[PDB]
């Protein structure tokens, strides 16, 4: 079992991938929220509509 | 029955002497680790791949 391994190596790959776009998504996620968050302050601090 | 006294003795003598050859034998083969048969993987290029 330890001699072939290569026949089992892209399926792992693919979760690995997998894994790293659901982070992306959810890093943006939080980015889009530290805008929005952002654009509040600006009705708050006086006017500038 | 004198003869099957010096056959009795002529066979437990060899019994014990493969007693002892066994034991040595088993004690022998028990030190082999692991790295000792895994040195002779074909293609460690693969493998390092997995596991990193």
């Amino acid at each position: 079992k330890l001699e072939n391994l290569k026949d089992k190596l892209p399926d792992i790959k693919s979760i690995h991938s997998k894994l790293l776009l659901r982070i992306g998504k959810l890093q943006g996620l939080y980015d889009s929220v530290q805008v929005i968050n952002r654009e509040v302050e600006g009705l708050s601090e006086g006017r500038t509509s | 029955l004198p003869d099957l006294h010096r056959e009795l003795i002529n066979s437990s003598i060899r019994l014990r002497y493969d007693k002892y050859q066994t034991r040595e034998a088993q004690l022998l083969e028990d030190t082999k680790t692991g790295r000792d048969v895994a040195a002779g993987v074909q293609n460690p290029k693969s493998i390092s791949e997995y596991y990193s």
